[PDB]
């Protein structure tokens, strides 16, 4: 595709775990795309406290939010979730691809679309939901996402329970003991591994 | 200007064209008469005129 | 020959801005037209056209079972750039005799809108005669032929003119025979 | 045409009216019935200019009395014109010759009191050809002026159920399929502010219900009046929802109006642009399959190109800038509300074209005082015939002619029947599809076939396919001159009536079909050349 | 037309409770030469003023009503 | 308006085009649509007769049966130039007349 | 400029207040473009009250989602404020629009990008900033976003404690304890109109 035209003059940059791509506050200067890899875009507020904005996958771009003004700081921070192989482009050249070819941009769109979507049902879940609605959604929406094994008669899902804090954005405790309560309305069975029905 | 504008614009004896016909329109360009100014009038001619 | 709808650009009585030939030019550019139907004894056509040339019957939404014969058999013509234009035409199965002046004479029904009502002057019937002979039986000579001298368009055979009629007045004396 | 003429017919339909000129040698590059475009041949064309030889051309028009105005060839393309030529005919030419009325059948009789006194009677035939049904072009107005409560706007808004019985009405709706639209409907939907008014508990309550916003924009548009069988045919004009909807509709309208003015107009130069290039080289196979803006990359040297290629780039400029330039303009000129000048708030314009068949009470004449009413439109099987089953156009009352006195109405009459007597025959031969040579042989007998006739003809001059032409414009009639006080004989007319196998007399049996018989004595039958008026039942009820 | 309206009007309130005919007929100034108010159908029955609102109002329900709305609906396009 | 023969009439007759006929005689027929109450109200009436009923022309036939109305064409000199007949209403646009008057 | 040749591809609405122009679970066929008004979008609850995600202006573009993704279902309520004119234009006749022309769609992918960062920043404020906070946020974005007098010692809104609450997520009579906390804090005065000093 245009990766490997792309992969010729090598901006393609392979990142080993964690390793931060965006430090919230740099100057907006390159547009990357994912090639290979997961990664967790997040903030902080000053006194340490930090929030996962999304995760983000191959198939993705970090960063386009500074390639429409000139001079914008980055929203948020980007952090390897594991081993990442990213493209980088530059805005003053990815600019001439929007030129030369728009096509991208209507996939680039949909994803955005769907995005959107997703945020405004995020804003619904925190105004007028409390934590056990919250990870119902989570551990349905856990049920769905491509990774997630079949059980016979049910959905199972063994991230042990670290990233789906990073995820849904909440404690550990308090997933366990709401993991349990769903555990006596008899609609998950979590050993660790949760099995959604 | 204001002279020639008037005048080409404003007088007797001049009207609108009898267009439905060729013939009408150079018969009236073929036509005479005996009023206007210094002229007659229907009610002061009799028959000898 | 039946009818026109006409329905275009601007409102709808009937030419509008660059067409030369007002109304009643094109619809008698239409009555010469020559339709043969052969399923059916009805149809409707549709016409659109647009921009500068000769508007003829080739550009006609022909409806597939409809023969046109003359493609060339002219219609309008447009003449703005801007100029173009939309209309119906109601090809034939008429009823009855002519024209559209006895007809609403005959119809109090009013119908809708765009519709522009039209004489007939047909097809296959154009003109007649006929002529009484002498039928030479051997002795009754005083007997009577008839030769009937039939004229048409094509698209009627005339035996077949000939026993509709027969068949016809039959019928019609059905009320005179049967009825009293 | 008039079958009978004087022969001053020629210089009245010449002398109301003037002529035209030629251009370079070239090839005839588009026809038409008043533009004619000519391309200059190479070596006549210089080299700077194109030489695109083009021509002007004609249009419709109204009257001063409300009637028609018009021009039309009466010739081809492709044949020498002699000057001084009639190049285009008029509202009442052809050829070059006067035309006010048609030539049609006559015979004159009473009828079961339908030419009781001076009345017509006539065939129904005659309407289907339409050949005098004819058209009357009126005139409609709307001034748009300056009121106090604001100027009055192009828009039409509307509360009150339906604003009825559009309430009744099928899916469809009054601009039913199509964009149909009745006899009483809206062309230009004008609104005038509105003052207030007293403010009963009723009416307040129906704007408490529909609530037109404020300052209730009154209703003004301009619609089709009563009964109107016409043509709104063009709208010049001289300067809420549905409002928004109009307007930028009428910017829809508008701009593919002009976008299609653009993109023919410069579609024409596109060509110019890509050859430019061509010159000075040739990108052969290079010039066309690669998209074609990026040529001036393609086959380039030294001084003289680069201008070329600057001028190319001045062209890129200056349409691009006029585009601009007639965009704002015509934008902003459809997007401003009406606010115009002093008392020209705005004017807009109308004019009709009625025509539709004829009817009772229609005065028709022929060219000695004959005048007459019309009663009613004969039915053509209800029309005397003859043995040929052949029926007559109208019918007069003989009552009033010895009392008229009008016996040259008579000549006129055997000289235009002769006169179809030698219409049929060329019909016949042209049916028939004469040879050549027979086609030259009768024209010719035709031609000099008068008495001592003063004026003469041979068409050995020309040659075959002339005489085709010849033969494929006569058809609608040759004429005749009996000049006024140098007219013709009985002589001449009934030597001229034989000559057609008709009657000496033109007097002939007729036939009822009412009852189909003959009627008792023979008929005078011939044609006449006859007028209609202005001074029509329409005009006068 | 207004003589039929007004006709109409009459043949509609004539057949309602009397208070409601006469506190409407004579509020609305129907067939006098006064502009009466509801500080005066206070001042003239009893002092209760709303309740004058919430009798006209079901007054206009009665006559509304489209088995009688319709005299007054041939009005509607006035 | 303009006037033609009328060649078949009887002595007491005359035509009338029946859109004058109605312009005329409008009230009656507005009257008699408030009688049998199809118009229950005169704007009602006013557009049906706009709109023109069938029922109009039956009503028109109806109130202008045994309605007499006068005749004048100028100049009046005697007497006899103003009469007056019994309508014939016709769909005719000429005013058809009794030929020995 | 260009909106007028977008405006000029499509069919202006007049719609007075409360009209429900969009609703959710209605097919998607119109792209629509707010040509006057104010217009409020929402979400309702499986039992409760609603959500207004955001506030739309004259400029914006509504249905867009629809139009990547044919048979797409209408995501969200949206009610007018104002009386409004919505030049509307279907997504076929958009797509035709795409081809022919570029810079509606770079304006609209600047929006999307603008909206997406501020309803991050609401998240983070829900989730890091408490209510006093939210309010100071958005009092901050609203002090940056005009339709004020700027009266001329000071800074008011005509803010009557319900539409600074919607925005963040609260109720009436303690948010009134609160901006009187802040009044007696010197942060706020109100009546009727809050002048955030
Ligand atoms: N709410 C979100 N959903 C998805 N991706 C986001 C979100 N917020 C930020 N991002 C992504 O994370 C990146 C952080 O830095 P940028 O703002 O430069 O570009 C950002 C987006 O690519
Ligand atoms: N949180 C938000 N911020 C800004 N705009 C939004 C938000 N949520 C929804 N919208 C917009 O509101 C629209 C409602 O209908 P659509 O789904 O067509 O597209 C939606 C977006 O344009």
């Amino acid at each position: 595709p245009t990766l490997e035209w792309f992969l010729s003059h090598c901006h393609i940059h392979k990142y080993p775990s964690k390793s931060t791509l965006i430090h919230q506050g740099e100057k907006a200067e390159t547009l990357y795309y994912i090639v290979k890899g997961s990664v967790a875009v997040l903030i902080k507020d000053e006194e340490g406290k930090e929030m996962i904005l999304s995760y983000l996958n191959q198939g993705d771009f970090i960063g386009e939010l500074g390639l429409f003004e000139e001079g914008q700081e980055r929203s948020a921070w980007v952090r390897a979730k594991t081993a990442c192989e990213v493209a980088e482009i530059s805005y003053k050249k990815f600019r001439q691809l929007i030129q030369v070819n728009p096509d991208i941009l209507m996939r680039l769109s949909a994803q955005m679309a769907r995005r959107l979507q997703v945020t405004s049902e995020k804003v619904g879940n925190l105004a007028f939901l409390d934590v056990t609605g919250r990870i119902a959604q989570t551990l349905l929406n856990l049920a769905k996402q491509p990774d997630a094994m079949t059980h016979p008669d049910g959905m199972q899902i063994k991230i042990t329970r670290q990233e789906i804090g990073q995820i849904v954005g909440c404690s550990r405790e308090t997933v366990g003991r709401i993991l349990k309560m769903l555990e006596d309305q008899n609609l998950i069975s979590a050993h660790g591994k949760t099995i959604v029905v | 200007s204001a002279a020639v504008k008037e005048f080409f614009g404003s007088s007797q004896l001049s009207q609108f064209m009898d267009q439905n016909n060729p013939l009408s329109e150079i018969t009236h360009k073929r036509r005479i008469s005996a009023l206007g100014p210094g002229g007659l009038t229907r009610e002061r001619a009799g028959f000898e005129v | 020959v039946t009818e026109v709808e006409i329905d275009g650009v601007l409102h709808e009585y009937s030419t509008k801005e660059g067409v030369q030939e007002d109304i009643l030019e094109i619809l008698l550019n239409l009555k010469g037209l020559a339709v043969r139907v052969q399923g059916k004894d009805e149809v409707i056509l549709t016409l659109n056209k647009s921009g500068i040339g000769p508007v003829t019957a080739a550009d006609i939404t022909h409806d597939g079972d409809v023969e046109i014969v003359k493609p060339q058999h002219v219609i309008c013509h447009l003449t703005d750039e801007n100029a173009s234009i939309s209309m119906r035409i109601k090809v034939q199965r008429g009823r009855g005799y002519v024209p559209a002046s006895t007809r609403i004479h005959s119809e109090e029904d009013e119908r809708p809108i765009g519709r522009l009502l039209v004489d007939a002057c047909y097809s296959p019937v154009e003109r007649i005669a006929y002529n009484v002979e002498a039928a030479r039986v051997e002795q009754r000579t005083d007997l009577d032929k008839l030769v009937i001298e039939m004229e048409t368009n094509g698209t009627i055979d005339p035996e077949e003119a000939i026993r509709r009629a027969a068949t016809i007045l039959a019928e019609q004396l059905e009320a005179f025979v049967d009825l009293r | 045409k008039p079958l009978v003429g004087t022969g001053m017919e020629r210089a009245v339909a010449v002398d109301s009216g003037v002529t035209a000129v030629a251009k370079r040698g070239g090839v005839v590059q588009y026809v038409d019935a008043s533009r004619i475009v000519i391309k200059v041949n190479e070596d006549e064309m210089y080299p700077g200019e194109a030489g695109i030889d083009i021509y002007n051309l004609t249009k419709y028009t109204r009257s001063n009395q409300n009637t028609c105005i018009n021009q039309m060839p009466c010739v081809s393309l492709g044949e020498p014109v002699e000057r001084g030529d009639v190049l285009a005919d008029g509202p009442s030419t052809d050829l070059g010759e006067l035309a006010l009325g048609q030539n049609m059948r006559v015979a004159f009789m009473p009828w079961n009191g339908y030419n009781f006194e001076d009345s017509i009677l006539v065939s129904e035939r005659v309407v289907q050809e339409d050949r005098f049904t004819t058209i009357h072009i009126q005139e409609l107005a709307c001034v748009s002026r300056d009121t106090k409560l604001g100027p009055e706007e192009i828009t039409a808004d509307i509360p009150n159920v339906g604003e009825a019985a559009l309430s009744k009405l099928d899916e469809s709706g009054i601009v039913y399929i199509g964009a149909e639209v009745t006899g009483g409907d809206i062309l230009v939907g004008k609104v005038t502010p509105k003052g207030e008014t007293q403010l009963t508990p009723e009416e307040k309550l129906l704007r408490a219900i529909f609530g037109e916003k404020a300052s209730d924009v009154k209703d003004s548009s301009l619609r089709v009046p009563n009964g109107v069988s016409g043509t709104v045919i063009d709208v010049q004009v001289f300067t809420d929802k549905r409002a928004l909807e109009i307007e930028e509709m009428q910017l829809k309208q508008a701009k593919k109006d002009l976008s299609e003015e653009l993109q023919i107009l410069e579609a024409g130069l596109f060509s110019r642009i890509r050859a430019v290039l061509v010159a000075g080289g040739v990108e052969a196979e290079k010039l066309d399959k690669l998209p074609r803006d990026r040529w001036l990359e393609l086959g380039l040297t030294d001084e003289e190109k680069q201008n070329q290629l600057e001028q190319l780039a001045e062209q890129y400029d200056e349409l691009k800038h006029e585009f601009e330039k007639k965009l704002e303009a015509k934008r902003r000129k459809i997007t401003q509300g009406d606010d115009l000048a002093p008392g020209v708030l705005k004017i807009v314009k109308v004019y009709l074209a009625v025509k539709r068949r004829i009817q009772p009470g229609d005065k028709m004449a022929g060219r000695h005082g004959n005048k007459g009413v019309i009663s009613k439109i004969n039915p053509i099987e209800d029309m005397p015939y003859d043995e040929n089953g052949t029926p007559v156009d109208i019918v007069l009352n003989p009552l009033g002619v010895p009392s008229r006195m009008n016996i040259g109405q008579i000549l006129e009459t055997h000289l235009g029947m002769a006169a179809k007597g030698i219409g049929d025959k060329i019909n016949a031969m042209l049916k028939q599809q004469q040879e050549v040579a027979k086609l030259r042989e009768f024209i010719q007998r035709a031609y000099d076939l008068g008495a001592d006739v003063r004026q003469k003809v041979d068409l050995s001059t020309f040659s075959d396919e002339e005489v085709m032409r010849l033969a494929e414009n006569l058809r609608k009639g040759m004429p005749i001159a009996t000049p006024v006080f140098d007219g013709a004989k009985e002589a001449e007319i009934k030597e001229l009536l034989k000559l057609g196998d008709l009657p000496t007399s033109g007097q002939i049996r007729l036939y009822d079909g009412r009852t189909g018989e003959q009627f008792e004595r023979p008929v005078t039958v011939g044609y006449m050349y006859m007028l209609k008026l202005n001074h029509l039942v329409d005009d006068k009820m | 037309t207004t003589e039929s309206l007004r006709a109409a009007t009459h043949d509609v309130l004539a057949g309602l409770t009397a208070r409601e005919a006469k506190v409407l007929r004579m509020r609305f100034g129907i067939d006098m030469n006064t502009d009466y108010t509801l500080e005066e159908v206070g001042k003239q029955f009893d002092v209760t003023r709303e309740r004058i609102r919430q009798i006209e109002a079901k007054a206009l329900r009665k006559l509304r009503h489209p088995s009688r709305s319709e005299v007054l609906r041939s009005f509607l396009d006035d | 308006s303009v006037i033609t023969v009328g060649p078949y009439l009887r002595l007491h007759q005359c035509g009338l085009p029946k859109k004058m006929a109605l312009e005329l005689f409008k009230p009656f027929i507005y009257g008699k649509l408030e009688l049998r109450g199809l118009a229950t109200t005169i704007k009602a009436a006013k557009k049906m007769v706009e709109r023109e009923e069938a029922v109009v022309w039956d009503i028109l036939d109806e109130v202008i049966r045994e309605h007499p109305v006068l005749l004048n064409r100028a100049p009046t000199l005697h007497r006899l130039g103003i009469q007056a007949f019994e309508p014939v209403l016709i769909e005719g646009k000429a005013i058809q007349l009794h030929p020995l008057v």
